[PDB]
């Protein structure tokens, strides 16, 4: 039932795609159909960074607290959902915020420095409130992007202490010997990066 | 068990006891069903006859301590409760019946609920995706039932 809804509503948004949004404004509002709102954000990218980064970030830290837990709720039950295939919009979305993440990445540039960061607080959102757990090309690619290297602006420190915190946090994502060099040899190429002046290294110390 | 037992008029009245005496009283228990378990049975039928509301907290210490003790459950006291045989007439002279089986029930209700967290949440997330876990309680519960 919940499925025909939403692929009804995903019809009618397709046939009047100006007010695709503002069903999605509706979804969350009345705080159900999680997936038509996800679905109809994607029907719509499909620069900035993305309307999926900005709203699922949006969701997932925002100040309403019932909008964070029914999202939660969402994700977790849809990553039980066969554990793959595109039969859930979880995957899809997943796979746009990969794209995504091979889109930014490269030495990083002074215009993705930004992008990255808000990407990389939304995954820490993701797997953190969320519970999702990440699969192999995430977690390879996520790797990617934190090892990167900023152009030494106060968004480079941002980044570098983002993704910092998240290999801090989420270490389990590593779980391989090659990636294990790559991050030791990032951690020592920031160690001898000191000219950050314009507070990172202050908590690679700590 | 006779010096527990004669221990326990005295204890019943004293003040002084503490939660140290619950976790000595479980851990012999867990560890020796021989005796202790055998007295135990008798008690904890005689309480589900009484009008207040006693098996739910007696029921809801010892899952406490069994939890804090890493699973402290004697598998050999369930044949000496199965065996054993309420023959004596006060238990059958008790009118209120159903109250004892409600009680088991919140019990067994209750007892379940201590699995609940966020984290097993994300454990139960993680099933088809990290690592399917968050089921051992269950497993151990249905080898309790066989």
């Amino acid at each position: 039932g919940g499925r025909r809804r939403t692929d009804a509503l995903r019809f009618l948004c397709k046939m009047n795609p100006s007010q695709a949004l503002k069903v999605r404004g509706m979804v969350v509002e009345e705080c159900h159909l999680p997936g038509l709102g996800v679905a109809l954000t994607l029907d719509h990218t499909k620069d900035g960074v993305s309307d999926l980064v900005c709203f699922v970030s949006g969701l997932l830290l925002g100040t309403n607290a019932k909008v964070r837990t029914w999202f939660g709720t969402f994700i977790r039950n849809g990553q039980q959902r066969k554990r793959e295939t595109s039969s859930s919009v979880l995957w899809q979305m997943r796979r746009q915020l990969l794209l995504e993440l091979m889109g930014i990445l490269p030495g990083l540039k002074e215009e993705h420095v930004v992008k990255a960061s808000a990407l990389l607080r939304l995954y820490c959102a993701l797997m953190g409130i969320a519970g999702l757990k990440p699969t192999e090309e995430e977690a390879e690619q996520l790797l990617q992007l934190m090892t990167s290297r900023p152009p030494a602006t106060p968004a480079g420190v941002r980044f570098v202490s983002l993704s910092f915190c998240m290999l801090l946090a989420f270490s389990t994502l590593v779980s391989t010997p090659e990636q294990e060099q790559l991050m030791v040899v990032w951690l020592s190429w920031m160690i001898k990066e000191e000219a950050y002046f314009e507070s990172f290294g202050e908590m690679l110390l700590l | 068990l006779g010096t527990t037992i004669k221990l326990v008029i005295f204890n019943e009245l004293s003040s002084a006891r503490n939660p140290n005496n619950m976790q000595v009283l479980y851990t012999a228990l867990q560890h020796s069903s021989e005796l202790a378990p055998k007295f135990l049975a008798m008690v904890f039928q005689d309480l589900l006859t009484n009008k207040d509301d006693y098996l739910r907290a007696s029921r809801a210490l010892l899952r406490e301590i069994i939890k804090q003790t890493k699973h402290e459950i004697n598998f050999q006291a369930f044949c000496l409760g199965l065996m054993q045989e309420r023959k004596e007439p006060q238990y059958l002279e008790m009118e209120f019946k159903e109250r004892f089986v409600v009680h088991i029930t919140d019990v067994l209700a209750v007892s379940m609920m201590l699995g609940i967290t966020a984290q097993v949440k994300e454990a139960g997330i993680a099933w088809d995706k990290g690592e399917k876990r968050n089921l051992e309680v269950l497993r151990s519960f249905q080898n309790q039932i066989a």
